[PDB]
């Protein structure tokens, strides 16, 4: 049997609310759907395992809670012990394939609605505009105005300001503010269960459009260190940067036409860069240039660079003799 | 005494800024053929370039990480070289921006994650990825390729049959493991845009209760 192992989409849910595990094989692994998988004469089957790995005893469906409907096991409603990989598996006498599904049945994280290791997470930009969805709803969607879902934020009701505006099952922030960081709670009712999905929202600056800005060492002045021979140089460069994105910051030492970090040497050689402050999402970054044994060789100008989608700026040291 | 045939050539790459690269060469002669990698004639030496031996001696592989641009894009040669003979072949490197990224470059949707497995016992890591035109997936095990070149063999390759919406599914199977399976896995992922690499994940093997 062609065994896929465990399958990327994960079920994390609450104790005590529906959940409906569906078979991930003909949702992305075969072309074919259910339908056409027992007419063309396969057969379907679940299996439980506890982890990888241990061995799957069969499912043993009753009716009513963990009923095996078409192509899906659905659970009404959950339970502790429901954790664990569900192991979705097609026959033939010639062909097999199976995968397994993972399926974790967490607590109210104590004095709270939500799991802290169980939930969203969404970033937005300050003065622009964030869509909060409520998920995955698909099968205790309801085609009527009632029931509503109800939004929490910090697992508690507040009067939203109108530049909030709500549909059916998302929230929309016309300008995204300081306050608006934090945890939204959705909850909605059917069955009559309840459900309850949480995203943590963080907040960075808007995507800036200046090149980051230099500290140490100054984008004019030719600042000037010094060092005694067959000593050791610390040439720090310190910068700034605003938010680009999910990008890591690029600073880095030259020496003429030169790259430090394209030097197989252990006399001169760029640290790691350290961040220094970071704060939603702009960052001041330092990295630094060591040389050990100061030769004659190594005086002179080095310099410093700074890149960004916007541009890149530099600034220069001479290295000199006491 | 033979003189040094190619047994693999490297092919051209289009990487992303900060990713890696590698190019691999391999081949064969008597004696056994030294590689060295070039470039305009002068063999490559920088500390982001590393060339990993196969333990065959049959090649080497050039890694290039975290990948610059443009100062890493050039043509690079493999050749290989023994007191009988010797052979070269080239190969271009291109390097784009994240901002300068096509749509339709592949993107790493999952990648492979820590797995403990028993000897002997099957262990899979798994990718998902996608991309337009949809991406092959190949593997990396320490830097060196994976072969799952032989059918019938203990490492095999799985393909998602592919529906069009979601990522596609990609999977290295390790039939009756051992102790030389440990090691650091990652998944590459390639279509005419260029190529992209996931985290790297390692596989540990535990002695058989
Ligand atoms: C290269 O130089 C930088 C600059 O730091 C130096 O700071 C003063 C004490 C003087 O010696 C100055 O002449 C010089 O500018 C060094 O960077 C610093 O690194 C240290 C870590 O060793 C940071 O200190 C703290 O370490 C504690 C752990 O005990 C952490 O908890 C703190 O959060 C913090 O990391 C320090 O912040 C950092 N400063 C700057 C400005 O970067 C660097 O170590 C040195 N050598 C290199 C880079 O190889
Ligand atoms: C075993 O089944 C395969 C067909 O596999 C598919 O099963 C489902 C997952 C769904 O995708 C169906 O639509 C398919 O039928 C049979 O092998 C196929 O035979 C045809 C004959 O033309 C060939 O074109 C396909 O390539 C074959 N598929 C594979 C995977 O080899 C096979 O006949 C079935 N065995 C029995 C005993 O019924
Ligand atoms: C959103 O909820 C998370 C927890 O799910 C909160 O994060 C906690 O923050 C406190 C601050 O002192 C820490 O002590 C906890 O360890 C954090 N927990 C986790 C899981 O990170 C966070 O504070 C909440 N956001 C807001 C705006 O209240
Ligand atoms: C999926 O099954 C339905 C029946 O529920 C069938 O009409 C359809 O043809 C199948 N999908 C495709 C792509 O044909
Ligand atoms: C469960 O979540 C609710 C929020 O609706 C909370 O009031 C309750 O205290 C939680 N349970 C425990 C044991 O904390």
């Amino acid at each position: 049997c062609t065994d896929w192992s465990v399958d990327i989409k994960k079920y994390q849910v609450l104790v005590g609310e529906p959940v409906r595990i569906k078979c991930a094989l003909f949702y992305g692994y075969i072309r074919t759907n259910y339908s056409l998988a027992q007419s063309a004469g396969l057969s379907l089957m679940w299996y439980k395992s506890s982890g990888p790995g241990d061995f799957e005893e069969p499912i043993a469906f009753d009716g009513s809670r963990m009923s095996k409907e078409e192509d899906s096991i659905w659970f009404r409603p959950t339970l502790l012990q429901d954790s664990g990989l569900y192991a979705c598996v097609i026959r033939n006498s010639t062909y097999c394939m199976k995968v397994s599904i993972s399926l974790t049945v967490g607590e109210n994280d104590t004095g709270l609605c939500y799991n802290s290791k169980m939930k969203y997470f969404e970033k937005a930009e300050l003065s622009k505009s964030k869509e909060i969805s409520c998920r995955d709803i698909e099968d205790f969607l309801l085609p009527t105005r009632e029931p509503e879902i109800l939004w929490y934020k910090e697992c508690r009701t507040k009067a939203w300001r109108p530049s909030i505006v709500f549909k059916r099952d998302t929230l929309l922030i016309k300008e995204v503010k300081e306050d608006d960081i934090g945890n939204y709670t959705c909850e909605l009712k059917y069955g009559g269960f309840v459900v309850r999905r949480t995203t943590e929202l963080t907040v960075t600056a808007p995507l800036t459009d200046k090149p980051p800005k230099l500290l140490y060492p100054m984008e004019s002045k030719l600042t000037v260190q010094e060092t005694q021979l067959g000593g050791s140089a610390n040439l720090t460069c310190r910068a700034f940067f605003g938010y680009s994105g999910d990008v890591s910051p690029l600073i880095y030492w030259m020496k003429g036409e030169k790259f430090i970090e394209d030097l197989d040497e252990n006399r001169v050689w760029e640290s790691d860069i350290r961040i220094l402050k970071e704060h939603l999402g702009e960052q001041e970054v330092s990295i630094s240039l060591i040389v050990d044994s100061v030769e004659e060789g190594d005086l002179g100008n080095y310099s410093c660079y700074v890149e960004n989608g916007n541009g890149r700026r530099h600034a220069s040291v001479l290295l000199h003799k006491r | 005494e033979t003189p040094p045939r190619f047994t693999r050539t490297p092919v051209d790459q289009t990487g992303v800024s900060g990713g890696v690269a590698s190019f691999i060469c391999q081949a064969t002669g008597d004696p056994r053929p030294k590689i060295v990698w070039n470039k305009k004639g002068k063999k490559v030496s920088n500390q982001r370039f590393e060339v990993i031996e196969f333990d065959d001696g049959s090649g080497s592989v050039l890694r290039i990480q975290p990948l610059r641009t443009p100062r890493d894009e050039a043509i690079y040669e493999c050749v290989a070289s023994n007191n009988v003979g010797e052979i070269s072949v080239s190969t271009r490197l291109t390097v784009l921006r994240e901002d300068q990224i096509p749509r339709g470059f592949p993107t790493i949707d999952m990648g492979p994650q820590l797995k403990v497995v028993e000897r002997t016992r099957t262990a899979t890591m798994l990718c998902a990825a996608s991309g337009n035109p949809d991406p092959e997936i190949t593997w990396f095990k320490d830097f060196l390729p994976v072969d799952t070149s032989n059918n019938n063999g203990r490492i095999k390759q799985l393909r998602s049959e592919s529906i069009g919406g979601t990522p596609i599914r990609g999977a290295l199977q390790i039939e009756q493991s051992e102790e030389s399976d440990q090691g650091k896995y990652e998944c590459v992922a390639t279509n005419s845009a260029g190529t992209r690499y996931s985290a790297p994940a390692n596989l540990y093997v535990r002695e058989l209760r």
